[PDB]
């Protein structure tokens, strides 16, 4: 959520210097949740191959 | 008087000509402002041009 990436719900850019540092706040976001999201997927794997062992 | 009253018709002119050239509100020959800055990378950083006031 936007507070898990640091995004700060209700942070904008009012002018055009702000701008060049969201810049780099969006890419570290984009960053963080893809390793989030990858770290989930990875967790799901887990999953089903124990499931497998299981049966 | 002829000439001079040519000459302040051309000069005149030159100062229209000049005021008058802007695209979408932005121009760098008025003299309204002192560089523009474009995007030049996808993390932002700039490309300059400075103003050449005519």
């Amino acid at each position: 959520s936007l507070a898990g990436i640091g995004l700060t719900t209700t942070s904008t850019f009012t002018t055009a210097a702000a701008a060049k540092t969201m810049i780099g706040t969006i890419d570290t976001a984009l960053q963080t949740a893809t390793n989030k999201l990858a770290s989930l997927g990875t967790s799901s794997v887990g999953l089903d191959t124990h499931l497998t062992f299981v049966g | 008087n002829a000439l001079k009253s040519d000459f302040d018709s051309l000069r005149d002119q030159i100062e229209k000509a000049a005021t008058n050239a802007k695209f979408n509100g932005v121009s760098i020959a008025d003299g309204s402002t002192t560089k523009l800055t474009f995007l030049a990378n996808s993390d932002g950083s700039g490309f300059t041009v400075n103003a050449k006031t005519i």
